[PDB]
This record gives structure tokens, sequence and C-alpha cells, in this order.
RNA sequence: GACCGCCUCUAAGCGCGCACCCCGCCUCGCGCCCCGCCCGGCCGCGCGCCCCAGCCCCGUGCCCCGUCGCCGAGCGGCCCC
RNA sequence: UUUGAUCCUUCGAUGUCGGCUCUUCCUACCGUCCGCGCGCACCGGCGCGGAAGCGUCGGAUUGUUCACCCGUUCAAGGGAUC
RNA sequence: GCGGAACGGCGUCGGCCGGUCCCGACAGC
């Protein structure tokens, strides 16, 4: 808006949150989650189970902040009420890829990718757990309460598996994200 | 215009200047890093070069042509008479670097160290540590100073000296060295360990072990004033040159109108 | 590979746009190169083993 | 800092035109010398009368009131480095002479056009229901509020005299 | 009397200008906590600028200058020297009246510190402008003592925190005694007629 | 967050310009850069100033939408906002500064002499009783 | 993940990353420090922290280095061997 | 980094080609490093961006710079009073 | 905030001329 741009969202009943100097804390039945936003100039207010974010004098790129901050807050809410689940698919043609979970779901080891000799180890970020799908055959499941940590872990795995110095249109192998959701 | 063919410079510019060493002997600039929790141990020793010889050994080196046969190797012998510990010094890590806290000397000091403190022992008046040895007769002062070190230091070193009377050398004064103590779980353990071997001999058998690797620090052989061909390894000039042929033909371009420090010149070698 | 698996891989490795200026990878319905800001975009060529 | 003038002018009477027609114009200028210069500038171009063939009958300064706030619409043409352009602008002020100052400063800061590069076609007062620009419109409403846009300026201004202070002052808001 | 300035949050150039003017007028000034001074601009641009500055040396002998210091205190001192006629007696005596420190060492921990708000970043830069501390740049170009400075400052800060409560109680007692005392009341009443 | 706002009826303190050191009231808003102020009972005539000169106060006066000069005067005199502002900490400090504004070179000497005594008296008090 | 209901590696935020760059190891090194013999002479008087889209009630204070201040202790610094 | 055009400085003189020797600098990058594209299955090639650390050689004929051929770990181009 | 051109920019601010729009436009009959 010409004088100030603002946007509002709803606070669900199962969730309780506190605000202070742009530090938003959300508590739910899945755990607690905290984020910091003091890197932007914002006015956050809490009134009758609604969060509203306003920026005064929206000039230039300041007009893009309220909506992104609202999206971050809603992601926090949906994480605390019930977490995220990313599913990965192992794609291979000749040499099966062998993946083993170690450290009580806090890490994974990948061996025999393209029949290579070296092995790969990736560590899940704090609050991220990794396990193999019982129903589906060649699947990876990672769950957590923060959408940032799990997607970061999935990107880490995908980048860890990479074929060097060939035609990538023909050599298709590695772990790919096939689904993002909640449950 | 550009030099027609490719070639590298001659010599390493990281060893400049090539001047006579002004340090009395080889000194240990850095000590091995200290890792907490490892067994407490000493890190260095001082000895004298004696000779070289042969050895025949058996090589078990999987993947090489030598894997199951004999080899003749060159070896060097170093004479290592026992060292005597005689002082403790502690340092504190500070924003300005490593700063000493205090140094505590033993009650009694051997003749070689005293000799190290003078230039001519026979004529020199014997006053070094004369007041200190009266104060430190009882253990109280040593205990107080060690308590200070325990409460204020981060790095612990001992001071040991050699015994030239056990060597064929003509020297009678000793060499004094600082040796770091590595390992343990805290500074108190280090201080107690260092105090447990004061005024006592230390054998090289308790410092190094067979099969490990070491660094050696010394001063190379001297040669005096030497020319560029031998000092820097530049090419000799052809036979027809007037005024000799052991030199560098061109020592610079017209501009810059100075001589650069990267050009080879004659001077001290070794 | 199952055909569904090949579909998953290809959407990560085949479907994009290429800038004729700097050769950068761009999203599938972008109008400006993310790097040079130019507009002369292309389509990543399909492999013969379609 | 402009004034507003009403200028009357006429061509000198001739033998075949004993009583020439009279022309009136409204001019905004910093003084009356500039006002007469601009009057002759426009009369030469629009009526083919030069200063040498004519005379100025009266240059009367008119002072406005200046109590309430009104919305002014200004239509102008200016010459850039690539030709000429028309332009409509909206300003909020207490007097029409004060609105011209704002318009000239905005043109200087944004388009780089100076006084003698601009021609003012018409100046009129606009009602709150027929405002064209969004800033003026958003300031014409009722019960409009906002926080101080630059409270750091007060603290900065006082530090020029008190160079060294025993604590960092806060910015009240 | 010596002026002791806490350079936390100050802009390097503006503080240098003020301090140079003070030095030329015959005052002694000390600067503490120089690793917390701020330079405006993205860290990449600042780092590139400083690396470019470090590249100029006498071709035929690098021991002939110019010299490039890496510690934040010496960086600040060089910036100040750039604003002073240091080749004359008048300017050479001015640079001998200046002291610069990283952190707050014991030689200055007992002084009364001041600030210059006209050279502070929260009043001089717009909110969305990038900025960085001289400590990070110094570390990125070769300074060795950042972690030690941080450790010492933490220890000193806790020790100072222990000292504040004793000051609180002593100040309360002194205030009550001053209120009770009669001679001061006369002076205060006399000054109140002038608005002081 | 924000508590004091640029609005109609807000009391304002003038920190710069020809009329610095006086209180006035906002009557209308021109833009985000200028306002129309007026202080009928403090020595400020109706005029337009930039917001860089006006420091916002905590007081707000209830005024008609577009009051005249005389109308606004009774409205101000019917309210206690001014009286309660001068009794605050800021009001007392402003009074003290107004007092300081009138001083010559002879009273500068007297003030300095009294300041010296106060510094000496403080030192003796602190030493005598901790 | 927005401006721009969708889509977007970017606008705020975050990850990975080069025989190049910087540091360590290695060569030189003014000046400093500890200890020994000695146990000396001089000079100075003054500490809250953190943030600026909570700024916790502000928009001060000092303003006399002699202008009458000068003991001791404490703390800090300098000089000599 | 060519050759022209001009005639500002130098005729009480700035020793005028090439080679040999030796140092440093540039990048508009030839191999090696990191990415992307292909009319890229693999091998091998070609294009683009960052990148000047290391490498860029031995010979026959010619005063030659240049050129030309043989060979090898297969062999970029230049500046600094040409 | 390099001397600098043809030619590009969905960087930001300000305009001119045309359409469609609560008789429901644009982006998702
Ligand atoms: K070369
Ligand atoms: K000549
Ligand atoms: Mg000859
Ligand atoms: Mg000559
Ligand atoms: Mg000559
Ligand atoms: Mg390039
Ligand atoms: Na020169
Ligand atoms: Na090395
Ligand atoms: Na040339
Ligand atoms: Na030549
Ligand atoms: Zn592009």
């Amino acid at each position: 808006m010409p004088l100030c741009s603002s946007m509002t969202i709803k606070v669900p009943t199962d969730v309780e949150c506190t605000i202070n100097k742009r530090v938003v804390t959300v508590k739910g039945k899945k755990g607690t989650l905290v984020r910091d936003f003091s890197h932007a100039p914002l006015d956050i207010t809490h009134a009758n189970d609604t969060i509203s974010v306003a920026v005064w004098f929206p000039r230039g790129k300041r007009n893009a902040l309220p909506r992104t901050i609202c999206s971050h807050i809603e992601n926090m809410f949906k994480g605390v009420t019930y977490g995220f689940e990313y599913k990965m698919r192992l794609a291979y043609a000749h040499f099966p890829i062998a993946a083993t979970v170690v450290d009580n779901n806090k890490a994974i080891e990948i061996r025999n990718f393209m029949h290579q000799i070296k092995t790969r180890r990736i560590e899940c970020l704090p609050g991220v757990t990794i396990a193999m799908s019982t129903n589906v055959k060649d699947e990876l499941i990672l769950r957590g309460i923060s959408i940032e940590d799990v997607s970061h872990t999935a990107a880490r795995i995908h980048e860890s598996l990479k074929v060097p110095n060939k035609d990538l249109r023909k050599f298709l192998d590695g772990c790919y994200v096939s689904s993002r959701g909640l449950q | 215009s550009h030099r027609k063919f490719s070639c590298c410079r001659k010599g390493n510019l990281g060893y400049l200047p090539r001047k006579r060493c002004t340090r009395g002997r080889g000194r240990c600039k850095t000590f091995p890093p200290d890792v907490q929790g490892a067994p407490i141990h000493l890190t260095a020793f001082l000895g004298y070069k004696a000779g070289c010889t042969h050895v025949m050994r058996f090589i078990d080196h999987r993947g090489s042509n030598l894997h199951n046969r004999q080899a003749i190797d060159q070896a060097t012998i170093i004479d290592a008479p026992p060292m005597i510990c005689t002082a403790i010094i502690g340092y504190a890590k500070t924003p300005k670097g490593l700063r000493a806290v205090t140094t505590v000397w033993a009650a009694h000091i051997a003749e070689p160290a005293m000799r190290r403190f003078y230039r001519n022992y026979f004529h020199a008046e014997k006053t070094a540590f004369s007041t200190y040895m009266k104060k430190a007769a009882d253990g109280t002062y040593i205990k107080e100073q060690l308590g200070r070190l325990k409460q204020h230091a981060d790095v612990i070193r001992i001071v040991a000296h050699t015994q030239p009377a056990l060597t064929p050398l003509k020297q009678k004064k000793a060499d004094i060295m600082e040796i770091q103590v590595n390992g343990g779980a805290s500074v108190a353990e280090k201080v107690d360990y260092a105090y447990a071997l004061m005024e006592k001999p230390i054998s090289i058998k308790d410092v190094f072990s067979v099969g490990a690797q070491i660094d050696t620090i010394s001063i190379t052989r001297g040669r005096g004033f030497e020319g560029v061909v031998t000092r820097w390894g530049v090419t000799r000039l052809p036979r027809k040159t007037r005024r000799g042929n052991r030199k560098v033909a061109c020592i610079g371009a017209w501009h810059p109108a100075n001589v650069q420090y990267t050009v080879a010149r004659a001077g001290q070698m070794g | 590979m199952e055909p569904t698996l090949i579909n998953l891989a290809r959407e990560y490795n085949q479907n994009m746009m290429i800038c004729r200026h700097c050769y950068a990878r761009n999203p599938l319905r972008a109008t400006n190169c993310r790097r040079c800001r130019g507009t002369n975009l292309r389509k990543k060529k399909l492999s013969k083993y379609a | 800092m402009m004034q507003k003038y009403i200028v009357y002018g006429r061509r000198l009477p001739s033998e075949k035109f004993p009583e020439p027609e009279v022309f009136r114009m409204t001019i905004y200028a910093p003084n009356e010398i500039v006002a007469k210069s601009r009057f002759w500038y426009h009369l030469k171009s629009l009526k083919k009368i030069k200063r040498t063939h004519g005379e100025i009958l009266d240059c009367q300064h008119i002072e406005e009131n200046g109590d309430f706030v009104k919305n002014f619409g200004v239509l102008l043409r200016y010459r850039s480095r690539v030709g000429q352009h028309n332009m409509y602008r909206e300003v909020r002020e207490t007097t029409s002479a004060r609105a011209m100052d704002k318009v000239y400063s905005e043109m200087a800061g944004q388009c780089r056009a100076r006084y003698h590069d601009i021609q003012i076609i018409n100046v009129k007062e606009v009602a709150d229901e027929d405002v064209r620009r969004e800033k003026v419109a958003m300031f014409t409403q009722k019960g409009v509020r906002f926080p101080h846009p630059c409270p750091y300026v007060h603290v900065k201004r006082a530090a020029r005299t008190a160079r060294f202070q025993d604590r960092a002052p806060h910015v009240p808001q | 009397s010596r002026i002791v300035i806490d350079c936390k949050g100050h802009i390097l150039g503006r503080l240098s200008a003020i301090v140079a003017k003070e030095l030329l007028h015959g005052h002694e000034v000390a600067l503490v906590r120089c690793e917390k001074a701020i330079i405006s601009g993205a860290f990449r641009d600042v780092k590139a600028h400083y690396l470019k500055k470090m590249h100029k040396r006498t071709n035929f002998n690098h021991l002939r200058g110019p010299f490039h210091f890496r510690a934040p205190a010496e960086i600040v001192r060089r910036t100040i020297r750039g604003m002073i006629p240091y080749k004359t007696v008048r300017g050479s005596d001015a640079m001998s009246r200046l002291r610069v420190y990283d952190g707050i060492p014991p030689c200055c921990a007992r002084y009364k510190r001041v600030v210059c708000p006209s050279a502070m970043a929260y009043l001089c830069l717009r909110p969305e402008r990038r900025r960085c501390e001289v400590g990070r740049v110094a570390h990125e170009i070769g300074w060795q003592h950042a972690a030690d400075v941080e450790r010492y400052e933490k220890r000193r800060l806790e020790e100072c925190d222990k000292w504040y409560q004793d000051k609180i109680q002593i100040d309360k007692k002194i205030a009550e005694a001053a209120e009770k005392d009669a001679e001061l009341q006369r002076i205060n009443a006399e000054l109140a007629k002038y608005g002081y | 967050s924000y508590h004091r706002f640029v609005e109609a009826g807000r009391l304002v303190y003038l920190g710069d310009g020809p009329d610095k050191g006086k209180l006035a009231v906002i009557v209308d808003i021109l833009s985000t850069a200028a306002v129309l102020i007026d202080g009928p009972t403090t020595g400020v005539k109706r005029q337009v100033v930039s917001l860089r000169w006006a420091m916002l106060t905590d007081q707000v006066i209830n005024i008609s939408e577009k009051p005249t000069t005389e109308q606004l005067k009774k409205e101000i005199e019917a309210s206690p906002a001014i009286d309660t502002f001068m009794n605050s900490v800021w009001g007392k400090k402003i009074q003290q500064q107004r007092l300081r504004a009138k001083a010559t070179f002879e009273d500068m000497g007297k003030i300095a002499k009294l300041r010296r005594e106060r510094k000496m008296a403080m030192k003796r008090i602190a030493m005598s009783i901790k």
C-alpha cells in the first residue's frame, strides 16, 4: 500500500507463539521451533489469534518483505503442528546402490554408486531423521519440524551423488526428491 | 622485447638473505602442537653429530620392486649424552602472543651451567645466583612459585643443559635449551610432571622411539665468500669472454633504474 | 530403470532452457537469463536415446 | 521562491491600427524583471510582437492568503536532451506561488530541467474527488496517521554542538 | 587530561577526522576496542579494496615500503596518519600523543569513556546499507589474534559485571549522604537560579 | 512498537528554524515532508514547516477538522495537554534551558565558581562517607 | 521464497565450491619480555553492559589541569643495570 | 607487439642489427585446474566463463628476426630506450 | 562516480498515448 504495506495470517488453536524484537517462537505438540528476523525492518503485532506484518514507507524492494515473512511464519506453524516428510528415490541402471542408515537415523552411508570405490557419508542436520521406506522398495524418508533443515539435507544428498565427465542426458543415476508434504 | 625461450629462475627466494647465522646454535622455532588427553611426554633433545655408515635392511613394502629383498642404506650417528633438567618456565596466551609468567630455578645448579653464565670462568667473580640459592634452600619458595605457574600459565617448558665432559669436545660450558611438555589433562598435571624430574638426568631413550620420524635443526658447513656460479648455480659464459666468464652477463634492464633483489650476486656461502 | 524413474531423472537433468549468450541453466518458463539478463533463450537439446 | 504577477501589454499604436488589442498573462517569477522578460518571451512567439514594437502597461504583484491546504494540478512542457515533452503534475500546498516552487524543485531534481527550459501552460486547483496521482490522493483522506519519517535527524543535529557524550543517545519514537 | 573513546559502532573515516582535529589542538586521545569499528559496504568489496591496496610495493626492494599493517589498531593508526602532516615537527608531535588498542587493556580499563554520536553507524547509514567490522577484514588479511582478543574481552566483561553491584550500593549511599548534607544544598539552590 | 504519530492535533516541539524552542500544534498534513502548524498561545504563527524541524510529543489535543486561528485558540485553552507537558521531565528541562538562554559574561564567571565548589563538595562527601 | 494470487537460485535469508588469493610450516628480524647481579628513582588519579522497526520512558551530563587540586593505600606507566 | 604520416626534444655525439647470459611484468589462455554447452553412447573432438601457479624443449640450413623440416612429455602470444 | 560508441537491462524513480474492468477484467462460455 502507498503509506504502509501489511499482511495478516491466522494462528491455529493447537499452536501457541510469542513475539519479541523480531524473534518468533512457536510451540506445538511436535516440539518447539525458533527463528530470527532482526535482519529486516518490520512491525509484527499479535492481536486476537492473528499475526500481522507491516512495513512503513514501502519504497523499492521493501515491498517484498511482509509476504515472505508471513510464509516463513506459516511454515513454522505447519511444522510444529505436524512435521514435514521428504521422500527420495534411488535411480540406477546396472549397479544397485546400497544405502545404510547409521547413528540412530542421524546419518547415512551410500556405497557402490556407479560401482565406484569411495563411499559417501552425509549427516542429517539437527532435528532431521533418515530411514528407509518399509512399504516402497528403494526409498528414503526424512522427517523434521523445520522445512529448511530437511530440504537442505535432501539437497546435500543429491549433490553428493553426481556422475563426472559424461553425458548427463544419458547417464541418469542418483537420488531425486519425488515428494514434499506433511503427515 | 620478450625472452625467446622458457626457463625458470635459479635458486629459492624463500631463503633470503644468505647471511651468516647470528643465532648461537640451531634453535627450535616451533614445537609440536599439544593435544589434550594424550600421554604426557617431552618433545625435543640436543646432541652432537658423530659420523655416517652403512646398514643392510630387509624391505617389506607392498607394491614396490623392493618388497621382498635387501637394500643398502646410508645412516647418520648422533651422540646423545644425558641432559639435566634445572628450571621450569610457564607462558600465558595473550592478545599480544605468548608471554612468560615466571621461571623457577632449582636449588642447586651444576658447574657447566654456571660456566655458561660467564665468558672467562677462571677470572670472573662468582656471583650468579648467589642470593637466589640462599632463599631457595627450603622448598617453600619453589612451592609458591609453582602455585603461581599452576594458576596462571597455559604452556609449560623445562630447561635442560648438556654435559660436555661426556664427549670428546674441547668446550666446557654447556648448552641450555627449553623443552616443551605435551599431553596430560590439565596444566596442573604438566606442572607436577615437570617438577618430578628437576635436578635429574633425562635419557634420549625416554623421548624418541625407533621407527618414528624426527626433524633435525643445525647450521650448515661454511665456505666464506663465494661467486655466483657456485653460490646460485648460474650458467658459465663461453670461452672467448673478455675479463673472465664466471658471472652473470646482464644484471638488469634500463628501467627500473636500480638493481632488483632477485638478481644473483656474490657473497657469503654456507 | 522403470519408465517412471527415467521421468524423474529427466525432469532433473533434461528439461530446462539455455541462454544463447552465456550458456546458463534457466527455468522452464523464464523470459530473462538469470545471469546476463538477456532474452535470447533456447531449449536444451534432446538426447537421441529418447 | 516564486511570486505571481499579472502583466498587461500592447503593441504601440500605428497609423493603420490606432488602438491595438491588449493582452493579459499570468506569470510566476522571482522578481518583476524576470516577469517582464517571460511576458515578452511568450508574446513574441504567440502574437509576433517583440519588445521593440510594443509596451508593457502594468505589472501588478498579487499576494494570496495561505491558511488551508489545496491540491494544485500543473500542466507544462519542457525540453530534454532529445526533444520536448508534455507533463501533468499534482502538488499539495497552501498557495499557488508555493506550489510552483515545489514543481520547479521536483523538475530540477528528477528531470534536470531548469527555469528557462520549462513552459507553464496552466495552473488550477483540484478537488479531493478528482485527484490523479496516488501520493496526493493518499494524503487527501481523513484520519491519516504515520510515524515520524526521520527521527534520527533530531539526534544527529544535536551531536554537532555536543561532540563528546557519555552515552549513545536513543531515538525516541 | 586524556580523552578515551570507545570505538564500537563508529565509522572509521569520520572518527579519524574528529581525532585528527583533536590531536592537532594539543589533546591526548586513546582509542580502545578498535576491532569493533565499522566500514560501510559489502564484505566482498571491502576485502577486494584492501587486497588491492596490499599489492603496491617497491619493485626493486620490498623492504623500502610501503608497509601494510594487518592488525586493526595499526590500520586505524595509518588511517589517522593519512589526515595529518606527519613529516613536520608539528605533525610528528601530534602522532606521538595518540594511542590505539585492540580490546581494553589494563592500562586503560580505569578511564571514563566517551563517544561521538556524529560518527556512529546507527545514525550515519540507512538501514539497508551493508556494513562490516574491521576485525573481520583484518582476520581475512592476516591478523592472528582475533580469538585471543575475544577470550580476554569475555573474561574482562564478566569481571566488570561483578563490579557493578558494589558501585550500585556505594552510589546509593553517597546520594543519600549528599541529600542530607547542608552545604551542598546552598550551592544547588544558588545554581538553580541560573538554570543549572 | 510506535507510540507517537504525525496526526492532526499532535503537540510538537520546534528544535530548529527561526522559531526553535517553542511548542505548537499540527493542524494539517501536506506530505511526508511538511506539515501545517500553529501555536496561538505559545508565540508561533500559522505556517508550513518540514518535519525535520518538529519533534513529536506524547500529548494530543482534540481539535476540529479545519479550525481557524481564533477557533483553535479557545480549543487549546479548554484543554490540559499544555499544562501537563510542562510539568513532565521534558518540560522542566525545557524551562531550565530557557533560563540558561539569558546569560552574560559576568554570570559565566559566577556559574563557573559555583561549579568548582560543587565538584569540591562532591569529592569531600564521597570520601567522608562511602 | 516474494515484489507480480502462478512460476522463479535472489530481493531479504541459507548451503557447496577452483593448479588462483590469504594464513601456517620455513628464512631474516627492529624492538620487547622473563630470570640472574641489584632490589633503586620518577610520574598520573578517571571503569556498568547491550540494542536502535521498543527507542523501557529518553530529546543528558562534563564544561576549573589550578582557576587551589597535590598525604597514604591501591592501580597504571616510565627510567637505570 | 606491423608499416606509414608528421618533424615536438637531441647534431660542443644518449655507442647504431642479431645471438649468448639474466631478471621481472602483461593477458587478448596453448597444456594442466574448476564449471556449463554440443550435431556430447564410450574413446576423441569443438564452443563459452573464471583462472597468469607451473610448463612451453633438442637438432639440420640461414648473420638473420622470420621461415622451413626432423625428433620428443606434441610445444600461446607479447613488453621492459625495437 | 574508469575517456568512450553501436547495441542490450523485469535496477529504481517519473511520464505520454492506447485498450479491457464489480453488466466480474488480469493470473490461477
Ligand atoms: K619467458
Ligand atoms: K645527436
Ligand atoms: Mg676478445
Ligand atoms: Mg650512456
Ligand atoms: Mg656519452
Ligand atoms: Mg579474461
Ligand atoms: Na623515475
Ligand atoms: Na611447504
Ligand atoms: Na614499440
Ligand atoms: Na635495443
Ligand atoms: Zn545468459
